[PDB]
RNA sequence: AGCGCCGUGGCGCAGUGGAAGCGCGCAGGGCUCAUAACCCUGAUGUCCUCGGAUCGAAACCGAGCGGCGCUACCA
């Protein structure tokens, strides 16, 4: 005689709920798998890659259950520009009597510590092995900088391929090669379309996929047939994620930083502004233990041009009002997870795609903006993403002086001009600010066929720093 | 919806919507002239007056209020084919046959097809009545 | 090695024939 | 008929064929 | 999520404080030996759903519905 809502509240209470994070715990002892961290933040970032019009977000909603907005009326159907964020909790069940493959269970961010076992007849409770975040990268030919930024923030990969379509999909190859560029060898291949398939056709496509991945960097990548609409083979992907992907080294010794990819103004309309909030920047902490009430500055920040034409950068200092992660407001942030840093920053500053690929540093560190940067570049033999109708995939030409090139350092989408080209190094001038922290893997893309085309990889070697104006 | 041509069957190319006709007493009002006009970068009067030129009957044109009346009994096929003559003679360029070419006047009054992809100045058939029609009303500036 | 791929594949086909006999 | 207009039409057709020559040569 | 616009007889505009408006539609009649032009006469409707104001509200207002033009993806 109980409502579903009263029920859910009951088994949420019986599951231990969602405990509040402590104000000040012992950080020298915390691991990304402490029960304190896993319940209220994601420690592993997983990205999704695939061909256009494939349904990457559909697999994400099958796994977690949180939608990816898909906004802007026009972009409600075709393609979205920003990333796709959803939170999944990997619940294993402690009873070994039930079969291992259906033990694993992925649930939304709102799930409890120990909710009951949905399998009929099993009295076990789920234990949360890890909370993970999901980034749905774009899948189109024009949007490339956001994809590469997502790959840079990615820690694990999920490749999606459809079966009955043509076997050599070049968008998938471009995604995998870009993931290879930014030091990611943890990829799980996913066969999206298996229901409308024959027994021999699936085997032939599997053979084709296995033949495809022989000469690339990634060798031992698993392949899983999942159904995005039928909502099955969900536990298999979760157990594969648990097994093959370990934790990249990210501890508390490394200095704190932030890399903002998305911005979120907080200006709830219609109500009086006497009750208002700040402005949220969606950024990832690849290194750093950030807490509530800390000083931070956006390194490239305010971009201005004087009467002489010189580019001036005013780093945007700001006091962190709040940090948003997982579901509840959290006191201290765990590196290895997208976080909304909600600060006293201006409402307009976070309005549009403005804080897309910028570098932010806490008070107590000085990242350097650079105006001219020396890069060490390497490049492939043929472009990926060009469907040649039976003729020798376009072979890439060597770079030329005075060429506009889209250079993605980390997450920043900058247009560099070539000053010098050499055998294995090059010199780039940035009309848009970029900053150099430590190593910061880079990707290079050219204008060859109308739209952007990835060519190779690069690393920052030298540069001409610009001292910020106080 | 048409693929912007008649004897041309691609799956990828620039789009045009078909035009139709409703009855007035008799003269047919054509609903879909402004949209095709914008899809060909060519004002609606060129569409209507070209249709008339290949037709040979009294016509009425009013761009401010959407009542484009062309007099005669013309089944859908006949006017869509006359508009096909329009697009082939006027809209599409030479090399790639681009369904967006503008009509431009240089310092000489050489009314010319100008493209964007190939971008050539296709030698225009000034030996047509629509050439004089277009030269009478400079594009987007006298309409 | 993609042997643990075809087992899930046959599992999916078996559920396909279980749930949708008309297909 | 009006041989005025027939003669003028012949002159115009000759003009058009001459200009087609002019472009073609 | 909020503000400015609208609510047809088959379509475009209009007065919205005396209650269905014209052009264009159409059925029919008039004219012509004949057709059109014209001349005329007629038929469709819940100015959106429900209230306040008023002798009376499609109408002045409102306690909302359906759809549009901007802010802009607004924790
Ligand atoms: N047959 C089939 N269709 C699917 C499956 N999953 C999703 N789709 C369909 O794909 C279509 C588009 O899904 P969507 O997620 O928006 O594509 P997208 O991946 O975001 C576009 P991009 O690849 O550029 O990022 C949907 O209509 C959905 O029904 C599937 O598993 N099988
Ligand atoms: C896309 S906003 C960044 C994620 C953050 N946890 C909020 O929500
Ligand atoms: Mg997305
Ligand atoms: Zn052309």
């Amino acid at each position: 005689g109980e409502t579903e809502e009263e029920k859910r509240k009951r088994e949420f209470e019986e599951g231990g709920g969602l405990p509040e994070q402590p104000l000040n715990p012992d950080f020298s002892k915390l691991n990304p798998l402490s029960a304190e961290i896993i319940n209220r933040q994601a420690t592993i970032n997983i990205g999704t890659i695939g061909h256009v019009a494939h349904g990457k977000s559909t697999v994400v909603r099958a796994i977690s259950g949180v939608q990816t907005v898909r906004f802007k009326d026009e972009l409600e159907r075709n393609i979205t520009i920003k990333l796709g964020y959803a939170n999944a909790k990997i619940y294993k069940c402690q009873e070994p009597t039930c079969p291992e493959p259906d033990c694993y269970r992925s649930f939304k961010s709102d799930k409890e510590i120990s909710p009951k076992c949905q399998r009929p007849g099993c009295p076990g409770r789920y234990k949360l092995v890890r909370h993970v975040s999901f980034v749905d990268c774009p899948g189109h030919d024009i949007l490339m900088s956001t994809m590469l930024s997502g790959a840079a923030v990615m820690d694990a990969a999920l490749l999606l391929i459809a079966g009955n379509e043509s076997c050599p999909q070049p968008q998938t190859s471009e995604h995998l090669a870009a993931i290879e560029i930014m030091k990611l060898k943890h990829v799980i291949i996913l066969q999206n379309k298996v229901d409308l398939m024959r027994e021999e056709s699936a085997l032939e496509h599997q053979k084709s996929i296995l033949k495809f991945i022989r000469g690339t960097i990634a060798d031992g990548a698993p392949i899983v047939p999942i159904s995005a609409q039928l909502k099955y083979n969900i536990d298999a992907v979760n157990e594969f994620i648990v097994k093959t992907i370990p934790v990249p080294p990210r501890d508390f010794m490394i200095s704190p930083r932030l890399i903002v990819i998305r911005s979120f103004d907080v200006n709830k309309p219609g109500a009086e502004i006497e009750d208002l909030k700040g402005g949220v920047a969606g950024g990832s902490i690849l290194n750093g233990v950030f807490k509530l009430g800390d000083e931070i500055e956006i390194r490239p920040g305010i971009v201005t041009k004087d009467d002489k034409g010189k580019i001036q950068c005013k780093p945007i200092f700001s006091n962190i009002v709040s940090l948003f992660a997982e579901q509840n407001d959290l006191k201290f942030a765990v590196p290895g997870g997208l976080i909304g840093v909600g600060t006293k920053v201006d409402p307009t500053l976070c309005r549009a795609d403005r804080l897309v690929g910028q570098v932010v540093g806490a008070k107590g560190h000085l990242p350097n903006i650079y105006t001219d940067i020396e890069i060490n570049y390497f490049l492939l033999r043929r472009l990926l993403g060009v469907k040649t109708d039976g003729q020798k995939q376009a072979k890439v030409r060597k770079l030329e002086p005075n060429e506009v090139l889209m250079v993605n350092i980390g997450s920043t989408a900058t247009g560099a001009r070539v000053v010098a080209v050499k055998a294995d190094m090059a010199r780039l001038q940035l009309t848009s600010p970029a900053c150099t922290e430590i190593n910061e893997k880079i990707a290079l893309s050219r204008r060859i066929e109308k739209h952007w085309r990835l060519i190779g990889w690069a690393t920052i070697k030298k540069g001409t720093t610009l001292e910020p104006i106080a | 919806i048409n693929i912007c041509r008649d004897n041309h069957d691609p799956f990828y190319r620039y789009k045009m919507p078909p035009i139709q006709a409703k009855v007035e007493g008799i003269k047919t009002a054509v609903l879909n002239v402004a949209d095709i006009s914008h899809a060909l970068n060519r004002p609606a009067p060129y569409i209507v007056k070209y249709f008339g030129f290949e037709l040979g009957a009294q016509t009425s044109i009013s761009v401010d209020k959407d009542r484009y009346l062309v007099n005669g009994v013309h089944e859908p096929a006949k006017l869509q084919d006359v508009l096909d003559g329009f697009i082939n003679k006027f809209v599409l360029c030479g090399s790639c046959k681009n369904p967006e070419t503008e009509i431009i006047i240089t310092k000489d009054n050489d009314l010319v097809r100008d493209c964007k992809a190939c971008g050539k100045r296709t030698p225009m058939d000034l030996r047509h009545k629509l050439s004089s029609f277009i030269l009478k009303n400079p594009p987007d500036s006298v309409s | 090695v993609g042997l643990p791929y075809s087992e899930l594949l046959s599992r999916f086909f078996n559920i396909l024939r279980t749930n949708n006999p008309e297909l | 008929m009006r041989a005025k207009w027939r003669k003028k039409r012949t002159r115009r057709l000759k003009r058009k064929r001459r200009k087609v020559r002019a472009r073609s040569k």
